[PDB]
């Protein structure tokens, strides 16, 4: 048992304010070495963070972190080497006037791409919400991305419940019309317009044009809608799907769920569960599905720990009776899970003090190969026989910053053997599969002002857009 | 904040009670208990009266010491009778001495005035602001005389700091005054009092009467025409006035006042099965067993009334306003008031909150239940020899006194020149701390001590003894310390009177403690002369010749003597026959009043001997009580409340025995205890001494508190004395010198246990003090040097070892030879730490500039009345708790303060007047490490003529080295240590902190102080900076302070008010707010947005987020404006609205909202916002609130309560889209709430509410009647009735929860009292609720059938929920768990499953330890807590001594542990702590 003195300490200044945190580290594979890793918080003249970092940037002599804020409050502006940059505004009231994303690490950070959201709002005497808000795109094409309509206290819109609604919410993608409410507060319908052609990507769902007169332009004709009763404690009664689907449930004392049936589109509507029941925990106990297969499960009653769960099919069933699993589970004290088994056996696991998971190991299927960008083919037919899987030893390293280093595995029976790299950036998380670049000074150019990755592979672009 | 919304009930909570607890220690160390009167608020304009018990109160007609007083102006006579002129002097209602005020020009706060708040009076009074010689806080005084004394009567004026102002007295009603001469009035009873928002409270009440007063009432009290009484109150006027109601040519009817508070004194039928009439009937007030009577002013006071009831109405048609004819106002609730009667004492033996339900029943609360420790003639011991003394006494062989103050006489033996022999009292070796001894004699060094008149008097008053001297010629005294230092010599200005004989000298008329002798008897009086120990002329007076003429001296079966049957306190003259006794009333200088005879004394005319009575008040009332000496017994008369005798205890004397001519019999506290016992010699044998110890206990202290939800507690008390002698043997274990000078055993508190009735836990708590005090001139006391406080749990459980409490402080007696002396009982563990504070001695200037103190070097004299103000003052304090570790002997944590003293001037020649002031504090957070505290200290610099708190600083102090090794334990790994420090522990900070007042301070306007403007900022520096001894006021006030106006600093703040009002957004009288603001963004600020912004953007942006610019506060010269934000614009209606809020609006960039309020502009009827949507209300006045809502969408809720407001039903139903849902409407498909759990489990689906709700907070107590009882004993029902005198069972049928221990214990009475209780277990504290999940209208409505339990204060204990049936742990009707053989808790199928939740165990202080998982049960009933410490899973919270987890366990041994330092907390795991 490993972890005998590897506790956690924070530290405090005068002003009793976390100057600094530390934690014990060491893997079972260096069981005489125990590392101490620890990251420090500066705090200013107001009291409030001034600077905290990355451990090992920080170790290596290099400051890669920021946060600005007004007299107190919140943070203004805050950048990392991983975040780039960010600023907001928001009212006295809290409201939001601006916000921008997406800007670089020279100067000053690169603003050409801060995707900037602006708000636009109910006036008097109507509340202050916002009834629309834009991207401002820096010196390019600003946009409408979005438009809230708030109703009246007309009869109508009292007994749809819709007094004050957000009867429209023009989005990106389109708009949703809060078209029906129950008094329980619970919706008794709300429709949907999708765009004029969903598939057509360059029709931009920004809400350019003063009405639908416009916007008709920009919603479709494949217009649908869910409808709904409800509760009082507002649970559902039953409900309507446009498309030809509905829905109806019911529940035991406690509000659990006993039975449901579902309207197939356009066609009938039937049971789904034949047995459902729960513990004293409330968690599930003792079930049977549709098709007649049964299941139970099991507690540690000192905890409520699931030690395992147990399935199997009735007699004479359509598929035979059979147990269809029994699955046993193994922790330690704090509840890791060290081992599992099965029967319809067995795996096994290490960690590090610091609950890195350092080793797994059991059977994997032969032949798959070493995994890459693939799903390789399903066994066919279902394997009557069990040789077809073997042995394995799987393996993880990580840095005492938050960074990893490499992946280590042998299927030894099959020679499937690798170790293979995550390049991670000298000064920053940025990090990527050693195919794209095994230099981690190289690495960092991958990414985007966000920190949104290039690339999946060796030239598959990832078309990032504003909004992230 | 926001509108004051239309509010959606939540629906639920969990039982209540009331004022549960008893506060902590306290340098008075008497025993007190208290709680607020449970009466509605109106628009928040009503009374804060409570009840309240002190050990060291008189009685009254709360009973005896309990105490709900109202507050009144008054007299001060405590030094004797008033002179009732220009010389009389008086006491504030917080009691405190007052005095002639200065005006700020050097003259006294003399004027005239014709008119009152402006509103012109019909005639002129002479007017003074009046000074307190103390201040607590700056409540302004004026007392207003007519301009001559044909013009009406005085009265009095207050005004508070936020301006509520009080009138008293102005009418006879309000007034107690000489009944025979109401030119005289001793104090001004409070009458009405006015808000700023012209509203009012008025009180009303009624003087003495004869009803139900006999004969002897009539003919030995006839003057009772000074009593008054409270009889009413009144409140929610329904028109406002600025000025006062007293003003009216007469005052507006009853139904101008919409909420009474109506005191009823037995008059209405007491029995709870009705409700109580609005008026009394014909019984009137009851008489009682026990009236007393005072005479502490030279004149009577009767007294002979108490309590039953009280009762609170609302005038409802008119508070709905909806009918004006025959407003009868219902009764919301009525208190009953409960009481134990005897012949010479009454108290409150319970209360009650009770209200009525709409078909007449009583409701009630289980009550609140007292007993007391109390005299008794049953019990009494056997009498016991007295080897320590046995022969020293019969004339010269016994001599003595406490002369060195032990609170105890020593027997000084003295026989010649010099043979000053002081047998002295000790402590017993062995025992508990209560056994004593007389210890050998000891010789000192004293006068020649003979031919002089010798005595050890104390002349002076001190309470510290003189020794007389008078020989021929020759005239005057020593002083004697504690420590036998005889001071030299003493003429004494010398004056004393012609000794003629001592032959009727007299001693106490003179006032209590000024003793002087007056030689007397018929037809004169002589006057007594002196003062302090100097005299006066002995001037002659004679009271009215036809006052009956006492005089001592004769032998003939008769005695007279200066000693109080009556127990005013005044040693009454009184004289005794063989037959008859009479005393006469005190009436002061030269005067008495006529005798009152007391009934019941007699003896045999042909063998009464005077002798052979004795003296001593036995009761403890103070009544004297008599005895008298049969040679084989004592017959012992005890006083009936000062009014007659009751029947003599015959008492055996010791065997053999036989009284005669040579037996001195005495009583004395030999015992130390604080109650005496009789003691006696028998010079015929060589033994001769003998005592009975009479008195077990001090009687009269409330030693026993309960409610009958399952608080209980016993309670105990110990004398000043036995503390001290305790002190004494640890003063010469020391070899130290005994000056606790404190001449009286005080009797004090001592333990108390706290027992929870429902799982047998309890909480242990007790205290001790040492350097009790006392004020040697003034003769009172002083405080204690130091306080102790221990304490700890008791467990029901091995698994809880305690680490038991302690904690010990400090506190200014105002004595320096004393308080030096506590500096040296401090902990020095530590040395580091700063040298202390000290008090600052400052006068206030108007210094010309702005006003200021300036600190000065008293004289003698000011620096005695400066420090009796320092009186009390929190000096330090010091925390620890014990265990097993050597750093119990090391604090916590530390805690010591700075106070200074203002000195005000004064017409007062002799003496300023004081305020005090807490300047500074600091701590320092230990950890129970000494080496390494962190450190902190707070200050105060400026402050005004009234005391505001001007500007402040507060300091975070460095830290200190790092550390030569280890303090903390190896099991670190050992880099820790090493590695857990910053640059920022050596940082040090100081914080700045800035505001200002307005003071609408003149006619009748009194707010002082009112906020006008703040700003914040802050410091940091190096440790070398730091001051040598830390920093002090004089270092922080000097030029060369780290916040001096040299030294640059990071601002952080400000914030104003801007008012609406008659001027320039200053306040109105009812300063109402224009509009908040605060600062927000700052130019070093603006620096994070230069990374993306521009001038113009900036400021777009701030101004459409709705900042602006604004002056910078405390800018003194350059400095730049700021951004500020301004918030809660809102609006009001005027006086005539009450100024009631109309509108509100949290910044101008929202949208409004809109209030609408009733006639009485009491309750928010309706609301809407500026989006129109409505919010409608309607209400039930009972309770002011809503019984029913109305949503924007027209959706109704509708909610209905109990008679004391509970909510207990409630339903919605509305508007869905061309249909109509909810449920139905109440009045279309009404319903009732079951009355039981079973009557509940017995109801459908379908039930047309949203929920209802079930309680029972009696569920602790069993309910027991005739019905089952008469057929197994067929007593006729005789205990049936009478078990309510006997208090077993309430009037509602309840087993009365100490009733429960009292009717079984007091004599063993029938097992039946018990036999009869378990087939109802005692059950918790419960309610069960229901809410239906779907409208009645479907005939699927899931029920949330639920219940939850409580203990006997409001902690919640458990709750279930029923669910389906099937496999469940069972319940056993005892509460045991059902077991298998294996003893395996029985897991059975059962239909009526509950799922079980919320259980845990809890420490007193509330803390669970072991917290439950979930489980089944079969039955909704209680589980054991037994079965459940056997069997059932918890894990277990482990808690430090500030009640922190330092460790929890899980329910299978693994553990999560943490530990504190000063710098840092370490955490570790269920895998780590494995290692374990």
């Amino acid at each position: 048992q490993l972890f005998s003195k590897t506790p956690s300490v924070t530290v405090f200044d005068n002003r009793g304010l976390s100057v600094r945190d530390i934690a014990y580290r060491r893997h079972p594979d260096t069981p005489k070495v125990t590392e101490e890793c620890i990251t420090y918080h500066q705090f200013d003249f107001r009291g409030f963070l001034a600077q905290s970092l990355d451990p090992r940037l920080n170790h290596k002599e290099v400051t890669n972190f920021s946060y600005l804020t007004d007299l107190n409050g919140n943070i203004i502006y805050t950048q990392s080497v991983d975040a780039g940059n960010t600023l907001v505004l928001n009212d006295t009231e809290g409201r939001s006037v601006i916000a921008m994303t997406n800007i670089s690490r020279n100067g000053k950070d690169d603003l050409s791409l801060a995707v900037t959201r602006t708000f636009q709002y109910e006036n008097a005497p109507l509340p202050g919400r916002p009834l629309s808000v834009t991207e401002q795109v820096n010196g390019e094409n600003a946009r409408i991305t979005e438009h809230f309509v708030y109703a009246g206290n007309t009869p109508q819109e009292k007994n749809l419940n819709l007094a004050g609604q957000c009867v429209s919410y023009y989005d990106a993608a389109g708009l949703i019309q809060t078209d029906s409410v129950s008094l329980t507060g619970k919706p008794l319908s709300v429709s949907r317009k999708l765009l004029k052609n969903l598939d057509d990507t360059n029709i931009l769902a920004d809400w350019q044009g003063n009405d639908t007169s416009a916007w008709n332009s920009l919603l479709a004709t494949e217009i649908y809608t869910t409808v709904t009763r409800t509760d009082a404690a507002g649970a559902v009664l039953t409900t309507i799907d446009a498309v030809g689907n509905q829905q109806r449930v019911a529940f035991d004392i406690a509000g659990q769920l006993s039975a449901s049936w579902l309207t197939l589109k356009g066609g009938q509507e039937q049971v789904i569960i034949k047995v459902l029941t729960y513990s004293a925990a409330g968690q599930k106990l003792r079930e049977e599905g549709g098709n007649g297969v049964v299941t139970t499960y099991t507690y540690e009653a000192e905890t409520q720990r699931l030690i395992g769960i147990k399935t199997e099919r009735p007699n004479g069933h359509a598929a035979g009776a059979k147990v269809l699993q029994d699955l046993r589970y193994e922790y330690d004290p704090v509840g890791n899970v060290l081992s599992i088994t099965n029967d319809a056996p067995e795996n096994a696991y290490r960690y590090d003090s610091l609950y890195q998971l350092v080793s797994a190991s059991g059977r994997e299927v032969a032949g798959a190969g070493q995994q890459g960008s693939d799903l390789p083919s399903p066994l066919v037919p279902l394997p009557s026989d069990s040789s077809v899987y073997t042995n394995y030893t799987r393996t993880y390293t990580y840095d005492s910053a938050g960074n990893l280093m490499r992946i280590r595995h042998s299927a030894p029976a099959t020679n499937n053997n690798y170790t293979l790299n995550i390049t991670v950036s000298e000064r920053s998380n940025r990090g990527v599969m050693s195919s794209l670049t095994e230099n981690p000074a190289d690495v960092d150019a991958l990414f985007t002002a966000s920190g949104s990755q290039k690339c999946l592979q060796q030239g598959q672009s990832l078309i990032w857009t504003p909004r992230g | 904040m926001a509108i004051t919304t239309l509010s959606l009930p939540k629906g639920g909570g969990a039982i209540n009670g009331m004022g549960e607890s008893v506060g902590q220690a306290g340098p008075d160390g008497m025993v007190t208990f208290s709680i607020p009167l449970p009466f509605s608020a109106g628009r928040g304009v009503a009374p804060a009266l409570s009840l309240s018990y002190s050990s060291g109160a008189g009685n009254g007609p709360f009973g005896m010491g309990w105490q709900c007083s109202a507050m009144s102006i008054s007299r001060r006579t405590q030094k004797g009778v008033p002179q009732y002129n220009e010389d009389d002097e008086f006491l504030s209602p917080s009691g405190e001495v007052m005095a002639i005020a200065l005006n700020d020009s050097g003259f006294e706060d003399v004027r005239t005035a014709n008119r009152l708040q402006g509103i012109p009076l019909p005639f002129s009074y002479k007017v003074t602001r009046y000074q307190p010689r103390l201040i607590q806080d700056f409540i302004k005084i004026e007392y207003w005389q007519p301009v001559k004394q044909t013009d009406g009567t005085p009265f009095w004026i207050i005004y508070s700091p936020d301006g509520q102002t009080h009138i008293l007295g102005k009418n006879s009603h309000s007034r107690v005054a000489n009944a025979e001469n109401p030119s005289q009035i001793a104090s001004w009873l409070l009458e009405e009092t006015v808000t700023p928002t012209g509203e009012h409270i008025y009180y009303q009440y009624s003087g003495e009467n004869q009803v139900n007063c006999t004969d002897a009432e009539i003919a030995l009290h006839p003057q009772d025409s000074a009593q008054r009484y409270l009889a009413r109150i009144d409140y929610g006027n329904i028109s406002p006035q600025a000025s006062l109601f007293v003003l009216d040519e007469e005052l507006p009817n009853l139904t101008q006042w919409l909420f009474h508070l109506v005191f009823d004194y037995g008059e209405r039928d007491i029995s709870i099965n009705k409700i109580p009439t609005f008026e009394g009937g014909t019984t009137g007030w009851l008489a009682r067993p026990d009236m007393f009577s005072r005479y502490d002013f030279g004149i009577e006071i009767r007294n002979r009334r108490l309590c039953h009831q009280v009762l609170g109405f609302h005038r409802l048609e008119a508070l709905n306003d909806r009918d004006v004819t025959d407003e009868i106002p219902v009764l919301v609730n009525r208190l009953t008031l409960d009481y134990d009667l005897n012949n010479s004492v009454s108290t409150l033996v319970a209360v009650r909150q009770v209200a009525y339900e709409t078909d007449g029943s009583p409701i009630t609360q289980p009550p609140l239940e007292f007993d007391y420790q109390r005299f008794d003639t049953g019990s009494i011991p056997g009498w016991q020899e007295m080897p320590q003394l046995e022969a020293f006494n019969g004339y010269q062989p016994y001599q003595m006194i406490d002369l060195y103050g032990e609170g105890t006489p020593g027997i000084l033996y003295q026989e010649t020149p010099g043979a000053w022999w002081y047998k002295s009292p000790q402590r017993q070796i062995g025992g508990d701390s209560n056994a004593v001894t007389y210890g050998a004699m000891k010789a000192l060094p004293k006068i020649p001590r003979l031919q002089e008149g010798a005595t050890l008097m104390d002349i002076n008053g001190d309470g510290r003894l003189d020794w007389v001297i008078t020989s021929a010629g020759v005239r005057g005294f020593h002083s004697i310390h504690s420590t036998g230092e005889w001071t030299h010599f003493t003429p004494l200005n010398t004056l004393p009177t012609e000794y003629f004989h001592p032959k009727a000298q007299l001693a106490d008329l003179v006032g209590a403690g000024l003793s002087d002798l007056v030689l007397i008897g018929p037809k004169s009086v002589r006057l007594y002369a002196n003062q302090q120990g100097n005299w006066a002329p002995a001037q002659d007076v004679t009271q009215a010749e036809n006052v009956s003429l006492p005089v001592i001296g004769i032998d003939s079966r008769q005695l007279v003597a200066f000693a109080d049957m009556l127990g005013s306190g005044q040693q009454h003259l009184v004289e005794i026959t063989a037959d008859s006794v009479k005393c006469w009333p005190n009436m002061g200088h030269g005067r008495f009043g006529q005798p009152l005879t007391l009934e019941g004394f007699s003896q045999p005319q042909t063998s009464f001997n005077p002798d052979r009575v004795f003296l001593a008040d036995i009761d403890g009332s103070g009544t004297n009580d008599i005895i008298y000496a049969h040679s084989e017994c004592l017959e012992i008369y005890l006083n009936e409340s000062g009014n007659r005798f009751s029947k003599p205890i015959s008492l055996l004397l010791p065997d053999g025995v036989n009284f005669d001519n040579t037996c001195q019999l005495q009583a004395a506290d030999i015992q130390g205890l604080g109650i005496a016992s009789l003691v006696m010699t028998v010079p015929h044998m060589s033994p001769t001494h003998w005592r009975c110890d009479l008195a077990l206990n001090k009687p009269w202290l409330l030693n026993v508190m309960n409610n009958n939800r399952g608080a209980e507690t016993c309670l105990f008390y110990r004398s000043s004395a036995q503390f001290w002698l305790d002190e004494k043997q640890l003063v010469e274990a020391a070899g130290q010198q005994p000056e606790c000078h404190l001449p009286f055993p005080m009797h004090l508190h001592w333990r108390s246990e706290i027992f929870d009735e429902i799982t047998g836990n309890r909480l242990t708590q007790e205290q001790e003090y040492a350097h009790g005090s006392w004020d040697g001139q003034e003769r009172e006391f002083r405080g204690f040097g130091r306080l102790i406080q221990r304490d700890t749990d008791g467990f029901a459980q091995v698994d809880i070892p305690t680490h038991p409490s302690r904690t010990v402080s400090w506190f200014a007696t105002g004595i320096p030879e004393i308080d030096t002396t506590l500096s040296a009982e401090f902990w020095r563990g530590d040395d580091q730490a700063f040298s202390p504070f000290s008090p600052r001695f400052t006068r206030w200037e108007n210094d010309s500039e702005a006003g200021s103190d300036v600190a000065f070097i008293p004289s003698e004299h000011d620096a005695f009345w400066l420090n009796r103000a320092m009186k009390g003052q929190l000096l330090r304090s010091e925390l620890y708790g014990d265990d097993g570790t050597p750093e119990a002997e090391i604090p916590y944590s530390v805690t010591e303060m700075r106070h200074q003293v203002r000195a005000l001037p004064t017409t007062d020649a002799t003496v300023p007047s004081a305020w005090c002031s807490t300047i500074e504090t600091r701590s320092y957070q230990y950890q129970r490490v000494a080496a390494d505290p962190q450190c902190s200290q707070q200050v105060v610099i400026k402050a005004d003529r009234y005391g505001s708190p001007l500007l402040s600083v507060a300091i975070n102090y460095p830290r200190r080295k790092k550390p030569e090794k280890s303090p903390y334990p190896d099991d670190l790994p050992e880099t820790l240590f090493d590695s857990s420090y910053d640059t920022q522990q050596q940082q040090l900070h100081l914080t700045k902190q800035q505001q200002n007042y307005f003071h609408l301070t003149n006619d009748d306007n009194w707010l002082l102080g009112l906020p006008k403007e703040q700003r914040n900022d802050g410091y940091q520096y190096d440790q070398e900076r730091a001051p040598a001894n830390g920093f002090t006021l004089e270092t922080l006030i000097a030029s060369n302070s780290l916040i001096g106006s040299n030294q640059p600093f990071t601002y952080l703040g400000q914030s104003r008010v801007a008012y609406q009002g008659g001027v320039d957004e200053q306040p109105s009288l009812q300063a109402l707010v224009a509009y908040g603001e605060t600062a927000i963004l700052d130019e070093k600020t603006l620096q994070a947005f230069v990374g993306v912004l521009d001038s113009k953007t900036r400021d777009e942006l701030l101004f459409s987020a709705g900042y602006q610019l604004a002056p910078r506060l405390f800018r003194v010269e350059s400095e730049p404006d700021v951004w500020v934000a301004r918030q809660g614009y809102s609006e009001f209606g005027d006086y005539s609205q009450f100024w009631r809020p109309l509108s509100q609006r949290s910044t101008l960039l929202t949208g409004k909202t809109t209030l609408k309020w009733d006639k009485h502009y009491c309750v928010v009827i309706e609301t809407q916002d500026a989006a129109q949507l409505v919010t409608q209300a309607r209400y039930d006045y009972r309770f002011l609130t809503p019984y029913s809502l109305t949503d924007a969408n027209d959706n109704q809720h509708y909610v209905v309560l109990n008679p004391f407001g509970e909510v207990i039903a409630s339903r919605f139903w509305g508007t869905e889209a061309g249909k109509d849902a909810g449920y139905s409407t109440p009045q279309a498909k009404p319903f009732v709430v079951p009355a039981t759990i079973e009557a509940a489990l017995a109801l459908s689906p379908g039930i047309p509410v949203a929920h209802c709700a079930i309680f029972e907070p009696e569920s602790w107590m069993q309910k027991l009647t005739q019905h089952d009882v008469s057929e197994r004993m067929a007593d006729n029902g005789t205990l049936w009735n009478a078990l309510l005198q006997a208090r077993f069972v309430t009037e509602d049928g309840y087993v009365c929860a100490l009733g429960r221990r009292r009717w079984m214990a007091r004599h063993g009475l029938s097992v039946l009292m018990l036999t009869l209780l378990a087939e109802i277990p005692r059950t918790p504290p419960h309610s069960l609720t229901i809410t239906t999940d779907r409208y009645d209208s479907d005939d699927q409505q899931q029920l949330r059938q639920r219940i939850l339990f409580s203990d006997g204060f409001g902690r919640l204990l458990q709750s279930a929920q029923r669910v389906e049936a099937g496999e469940s742990w069972q319940r056993s009707e005892d509460s045991s768990l059902v077991v298998n053989v294996s003893g395996t808790p029985a897991l059975v199928v059962t239909d009526n499953r509950w799922a079980v939740s919320g259980r845990t165990e809890y420490d007193g202080k509330g803390q669970g330890i072991r917290v439950y998982q979930p489980y089944f049960l079969d039955d909704w009933r209680y589980l054991s807590d037994d079965s459940a410490r056997t069997d059932l899973f918890a894990d277990t919270h482990i808690y430090d001594p500030l009640g922190r987890e330092y460790q929890v366990i899980t329910a299978k041994g693994y553990r999560r542990e943490r530990q504190y330092t000063p710098w840092f907390v370490v955490n570790q795991d269920e895998n780590d702590t494995a290692a374990n």
